[PDB]
């Protein structure tokens, strides 16, 4: 109820992103929205004055029919101070991604309860834009703690945890953890026995509020089944010049990430112009350098540690009939985590709606095991995901990205 | 008197850190300053501004200009310096209506909103900062000073800040009668709707008993401006759109300038005549910007003028929009990286029509541009009529399940149906996802010294078929490039090829159909030949004999 001084970082201006287009559905959406939210004095139209700008656009969230407000706060958050004045930080929970279930709740709503500083409130302006700009777009600003922005949840965190600390101390075996607008809370008991203990959590918001939105949905994940890949080699009775020209180039690869592999017994086979297709029969000394590369590859990566101070990077590779893989990384040939996709639902005409549902779940699995959110090199051109991304979009935050112009060789050694 | 409400006032801030103005008065002559002394004495007594005292410190310089044919002065205040320190606003005239966005209208009256300019109030703590000073005859008093206090021409906020005014003023008239349309530009109204012209009138006049709540009048005598209007570069007619005239001049000899002004009124015309095409005369722009030099006409740019001043031969004029029916875009392939579309609702009556050109690039394929292409058009359909339009494609439906489902990227265009209008958009080879059985195998390879230039390009095959080949003035990537020709060139309608240039494939995966390079381009044309072609990487300097055999043959 009254407000936490609030700056941006030194010699730094307020954000000034143009509005991107809106379709008629997303504009007239928008429109009902932000008569509802000015009625109950979360936002202000504003006046020229104010030059500054973040886009905005509506979603669904996942299983649900309402529209919802999204605002891409990602450069206000570039721009806004660090908030470590109670607290350095909120060392992340490293016990989260070891429970058996971990539902996520979009608690975003109950940061409209409280002002924002209001020295801070003209940063937060947005535009609704009319249709071919026929009439000027509706200027509006926050009055309260806007979703989307990184000062929500650190203003709110002393609220926050005095509202769940009756449920902590009541099941103390329990991870709750927040991201942004999302509460992730993870534990191991029986899935019916989970989801009555998410519906008690939703009680204690429902009471402290007195309605939210989206507070009755969850997304249920399962980070204890996480799947990894680690690097395999084939297991054959007759061996092609191909095949032995893909594994000693698959192994070639793996030698950056493993040291002690080897492959000059296995090149020596191919000394000789034979037919593609022709068998060749591995020599001793061939199967021998090949068992040791197996073993090798059975072992995890040397020297391969986070560091919270440093960029996570995320790249994905399109391997067709729908599957997907992905590696995070800090240092290159470093992962900290590779997986593979193919479930990918409502999509088996749709590469960039794949791609994009794919960006979401790698960045979900992101903030549960590091507590923040990679930086993607997407394999697409930048003027086809940007025309799409936000038609398949259905999480409340929004990642950074770059776009690869050039077909990675590495493709073939992942699938 | 009857109450009038006050129209509210904006704060407006310095930018930080920054000061009002303090620039010198430029000395005027005895003329031009009992000119400005009686304008400065009506403006005064009509409120706009203010005698003042001594110790503001601030001064912008003020001028007197001579309408040109008229014994009459009139008042310019030079703002550039107070501007270059005011605070940034937001301007929504950023973006501007397109008309084929816009709805066809019965009527579309026109009200001058000109007296209420300066009836906008400003800020009260901002007004010192716009002190001027007129200069004294002889300079023998101290020159009378005055400030604004309201809105004055020049200032950099004015246009936002009288724009956001009259908006707000208009806003419960225009939600209260969605009957009708208005839309604000300079000093004019302009109020359209479908209504019969007797309804029409009465919202006109009720629009006027509106603003007047705020003591704004409006002349009673109808405005000159009537439709046609002449807007933006437009001419806006009740059902009806086209672009002012293109004329296309007669010139024996062209300028760097007389080209750029040939490409923009033809980049003007593309919105609605059909066809326009530009790259060749682009070509004429490459790289030089001395405005002044001549460059001579290619043949090809002679034949691409002709074409374009048959296209402009006659008036053509779009239709508005219908919001309670679809829209189709249809494309063609023009060649020459050129294409040129046109969005319609019902046959033959084209919304508009636009034009997209091949980006800059070493190399590229027919599909790529047709995406891209198709991403364009979407873009500005959402922003001119917040909805993508259908799509007609001249590329078939097995063409782009083949092209997106094997292609390295993410890829995707909306709704569409394929149309037979040639050319049609194909894809010219695609290579063996396995090896070739019963297909010679030719295990290419290729170097050069960076010295001397000198290398060697060649191949080995399983049937000991061999070729090396010595090059002059390459390098290693084109000696790569020239290898995978080789082979190429010499095997049958059946191949496998290996290679070790990471460069080589790099280009191959990225499927072109054209080239900047004459050796992509002969690898192109060797591969529309093949019936199955194979592509197999390999490390280089492991020992892979074949690929090691004609290393050592290639970089002896
Ligand atoms: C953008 C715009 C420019 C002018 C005019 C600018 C000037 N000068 C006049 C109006 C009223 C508008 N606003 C809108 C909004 C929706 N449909 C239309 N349709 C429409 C406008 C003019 C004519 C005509 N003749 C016909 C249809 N106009
Ligand atoms: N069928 C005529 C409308 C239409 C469509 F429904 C889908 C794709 C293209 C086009 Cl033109
Ligand atoms: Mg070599």
């Amino acid at each position: 109820i009254e407000t936490v001084p609030v700056k941006l970082k030194p010699g730094m201006d307020g954000p000034k992103v143009k509005q991107w287009p809106l379709t008629e559905e997303k504009i007239k959406a928008l429109v009902e929205i932000c008569t509802e939210m000015e009625k109950e004095g979360k936002i202000s139209k504003i006046g020229p004055e104010n030059p500054y700008n973040t886009p905005v656009f509506a979603i669904k969230k996942k299983d649900s029919t309402k529209w919802r407000k999204l605002v891409d706060f990602r450069e206000l958050n570039k721009r806004t101070q660090d908030f470590w004045e109670v607290q350095l930080g909120i060392p992340h929970p490293a016990g989260l991604k070891k429970k058996k279930s971990v539902t996520v709740l979009d608690v975003g709503d109950a940061y409209f309860s409280v002002p924002l500083d209001e020295d801070f409130r003209k940063y937060t302006a947005f535009t609704i834009p009319s249709i071919n700009n026929e009439t000027p777009g509706i200027r509006y600003q926050y009055n309260v703690l806007p979703q989307g922005w990184k000062g929500s949840p650190a203003i709110f965190q002393s609220s926050m945890t005095k509202i769940l600390e009756p449920f902590k101390k009541q099941n103390p075996d329990i991870v709750i953890y927040q991201y942004m607008d999302d509460l992730y809370v993870g534990s191991d008991l029986e899935i019916g026995q989970h989801r009555t203990k998410i519906e008690e959590l939703r009680q204690h918001l429902l009471r402290w509020g007195l309605e939210p939105p989206f507070l009755w949905m969850g997304y249920e994940l399962h980070p204890d089944k996480w799947t990894v890949q680690p690097i395999v080699l084939p297991e054959k009775d007759s061996w092609t010049v191909n095949d032995i020209q893909k594994l000693v180039g698959k192994l070639n690869w793996a030698s950056q990430i493993y040291p002690g592999i080897k492959v000059r017994q296995l090149s020596k086979l191919l000394r000789g112009t034979k037919a593609l297709t022709e068998v060749i029969p591995l020599t001793e000394e061939a199967e021998l350098e090949l068992a040791e590369n197996r073993e090798i590859l059975k072992e995890p990566v040397h020297g391969v540690y986070y560091d919270p101070s440093k960029d996570l990077i995320a790249e994905i590779q399109k391997q067709g009939q729908g599957q997907w893989t992905y590696q995070i990384y800090q240092e290159p040939f470093k992962n900290l985590k590779t997986g593979k996709y193919a479930r990918m639902r409502g999509a088996h005409t749709n590469d960039v709606k794949q791609l994009t549902e794919a960006v979401q779940k790698i960045t979900t699995e992101s903030i549960v095991i590091w507590g923040k959110t990679p930086k993607f090199k997407l394999p697409i051109q930048k003027e086809t995901w940007e025309t799409w991304w936000t038609e398949y979009w259905q999480a409340t935050w929004i990642p950074e990205w770059e776009f690869v112009n050039t077909p990675p060789l590495v493709k073939l050694w992942y699938q | 008197m009857v109450p009038i409400s006050p129209i509210e006032t904006v704060p407006v801030k310095l930018k930080p850190g920054m000061d009002g103005p303090k620039v010198k008065q430029w000395p005027l002559t005895e003329e031009k300053i009992k000119a400005l002394v009686e304008i400065c004495t009506e403006m005064e007594k009509e409120g706009k501004i203010s005698k003042i005292g001594p110790e503001n410190p601030y001064n912008t310089p003020v001028f007197a200009i001579k309408k040109k044919d008229s014994t009459k002065w009139r008042k310019l205040v030079d703002f550039r310096e107070l501007n270059k320190r005011t605070q940034d606003f937001w301007e929504v005239q950023l973006g501007i209506p397109h008309p084929a966005g816009l709805k066809k209208k019965k009527s579309v009256t026109v009200l001058d909103v000109g007296d209420a300019y300066f009836s906008v109030p400003l800020d009260e703590d901002f007004r010192k900062y716009t002190a001027f000073t007129i200069p004294s005859i002889n300079n023998e008093t101290p020159g009378i000073r005055y400030q604004y206090n309201v809105l004055p021409q020049g200032w950099k906020g004015s246009p936002a800040i009288f724009q956001s005014s009259m908006t707000k003023i208009l806003e419960p008239f225009a939600a209260q009668n969605p009957d009708i349309v208005i839309y604000q530009y300079m000093d004019d109204l302009y109020v359209g709707s479908d209504l019969e012209i007797g309804q029409h009138r009465t919202k006109i006049e009720e629009l006027r008993q509106h603003l007047l709540r705020w003591g704004l009048t409006t002349p009673d005598k109808k405005h000159q401006k009537e439709p046609p209007f002449l807007w933006m570069g437009y001419e806006l007619h009740p059902d009806k759109w086209t672009v002012q005239p293109i004329v296309l001049p007669e010139k024996d000899s062209w300028t760097v300038n007389d080209i750029q002004k040939l490409v923009g009124k033809l980049n003007w015309a593309s919105q609605i005549y059909p066809g326009i095409k530009v790259r060749q005369l682009s070509k004429l722009l490459r790289g030089t910007k001395a405005l002044t030099e001549v460059i001579p006409l290619t043949e090809e740019a002679e034949l691409e003028l002709a074409e374009n001043r048959e296209i402009l031969k006659e008036p053509v004029h779009g239709v508005y929009y219908d919001p309670s029916k679809d829209l189709i875009a249809e494309i063609q392939k023009q060649g020459q990286g050129q294409w040129t579309y046109q969005i319609y609702q019902e046959p033959f009556k084209n919304l508009k029509t636009g034009k997209y050109a091949r980006m800059r690039g070493a190399h590229t394929n027919d599909v790529k541009q047709l995406t891209e292409a198709v991403q364009k058009i979407t873009t500005e359909s959402i922003v001119i009529w917040g909805k993508t339009p259908k799509f007609k494609l001249p590329i078939q439906k097995e063409t782009w399940e083949t092209w997106w489902t094997e292609y390295w990227q993410a890829t995707w265009i909306p709704e569409w149906e394929f149309v037979n209008t040639p050319p049609l958009v194909k894809l010219w080879y695609q290579l063996e996802k396995e090896p070739i059985v019963g297909a010679e195998t030719f295990y290419v390879d290729g170097a050069a010294n960076r010295e001397t230039k000198l290398g060697k390009a060649g191949y080995v095959t399983n049937k000991g078929r061999q070729k090396v080949v010595p090059l002059t003035n390459t390098t290693n990537q084109k000696t790569e490039l020239q290898a995978i020709y080789l082979a190429l060139q010499d095997s049958g309608l059946e191949v496998n090829i290996v290679t070790d240039s990471q460069y080589a494939l790099g280009i191959i995966q990225a499927q072109p159909d054209k080239s900047e390079s004459e050796l992509v381009n002969q690898i192109i044309e060797q591969l529309i030949k093949k019936e199955k072609v194979y592509l197999a990487w390999v490390p280089a300097h492991k020992g892979i004999g074949g690929n090691e055999q004609v290393d050592k043959l290639v970089s002896a």
